[PDB]
């Protein structure tokens, strides 16, 4: 029902163990030296 | 010692140990661990350190 303005979508491959490293604050070895989500995100996570 | 020991306690029997003077750099387990769980609860996890 919403309308939406500046989209982008990111990709890539991890293992399972580290999807929960892909949040605001998870201070791991994805979330520190490999990517790093803001701590206002707005937006969804999706894995499979 | 801990966790790279060789065997661990039974649950009805579960271990207990004491730490003190020592330095917590966890980021030596990067390289050989994989958790599936990490929770802490009274206290942010990226302020560890
Ligand atoms: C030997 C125990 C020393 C205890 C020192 C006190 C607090 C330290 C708190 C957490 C240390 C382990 C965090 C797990 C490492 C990040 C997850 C990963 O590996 O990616």
């Amino acid at each position: 029902d919403l309308c939406f303005t500046n989209v982008y979508a990111d990709s890539f491959v991890i293992r399972g163990d580290e999807v929960r490293q892909i949040a605001p604050g998870q201070t791991g070895k994805i979330a520190d030296y490999n990517y790093k989500l803001p701590d206002d995100f707005t937006g969804c996570v999706i894995a499979w | 010692e801990v966790f790279n020991a060789t065997r661990f306690a039974s649950v009805y029997a579960w271990n207990r140990k004491r730490i003190s003077n020592c330095v917590a750099d966890y980021s030596v387990l990067y390289n050989s661990a994989s958790f599936s769980t990490f929770k802490c609860y009274g206290v942010s996890p990226t302020k560890l350190n």
